[PDB]
């Protein structure tokens, strides 16, 4: 069955999810830009592009 | 073992860093009997976080 | 923090003080630049039927704004409505008309 | 002597025009308002240079 799964193997499914989501989640954060805010929302916020 | 192939090990991320997004499931009651439409932002179109 | 509230059953629609306060859409009010260039559009479709027909005193805290005025004719009949709400609609959140 | 007007600086000033609305001008801000003065000085003065 397409709509059905096996009862006993949800313990490996969920470890190799979390390997999945951890080996996924693996860059460095890149500085981009900013620009000050000209509205009145934020006062005066560098806002990021 | 005379040339191994190479790991990407520094992979530069530029958008904003982070896995759970909220997604809607049901469409909501803007056009009701009870409120006049003008009281939803969704009416003037205000863009939500 | 301003949050406007309607009044269900006919109650008075009633806007958040300062203090935490519910004010009804009388008095004097006093109002920073910035919360009507932030709400250009909620506020102005909500006030305009308060402040030509009913009693409402809005004074909006500037500092400094550019003017020009008209010259109208004492001896008629005048209205300034056609050019307050010209004002009152053209307020954006960028800019500021004369 | 008129970026430290607008800007946040140690440099004493009088001070005469902060009745006016301003913001915390942001080293952008800053930047287009002495290019602005610079090329008003020279065009005043006739330079190319």
């Amino acid at each position: 069955s397409v709509r059905g799964a096996n009862p006993l193997m949800f313990r490996a499914n969920v470890l190799h999810m979390l390997l999945e989501f951890v080996l996924d989640n693996l860059y460095l954060n890149r500085h981009t830009g900013f620009s000050q805010d000209h509205t009145p929302f934020t006062e005066g916020a560098n806002l990021r592009s | 073992l005379l040339h191994a192939d190479t790991p990407r090990l520094v992979t530069w991320d530029a958008g904003l860093c982070t896995s759970f997004k909220i997604v809607p499931i049901v469409p909501a009651q803007v056009p009701q009997d009870v409120l006049a439409y003008t009281f939803f932002t969704s009416s003037y179109a205000i863009q939500s976080p | 923090d301003c949050r406007i509230s309607f009044g269900m059953n006919g109650a008075a629609p009633m806007i958040r003080d300062e203090t935490g306060m519910m004010v009804p859409f009388e008095g004097n009010w006093i109002f920073p630049l910035a919360l009507w260039q932030m709400n250009t559009r909620y506020f102005n479709q909500q006030f305009d039927a308060w402040i030509k027909t009913g009693e409402l005193r809005i004074r909006i805290e500037m500092g400094a704004y550019p003017y020009m005025l008209h010259y109208y004719d004492p001896r008629q009949y005048a209205n300034a409505w056609n050019l307050t709400s010209a004002w009152l609609e053209e307020i954006t959140p960028t800019s500021i008309p004369s | 002597t008129l970026v430290a007007q607008i800007s946040e600086t140690q440099y004493p000033v009088d001070r005469y025009l902060d009745w006016i609305p301003s913001l915390r001008a942001s080293a952008a801000t800053a930047a287009t308002f002495a290019e602005w003065v610079n090329t008003s000085m020279k065009t005043a003065f006739d330079l190319s240079d």
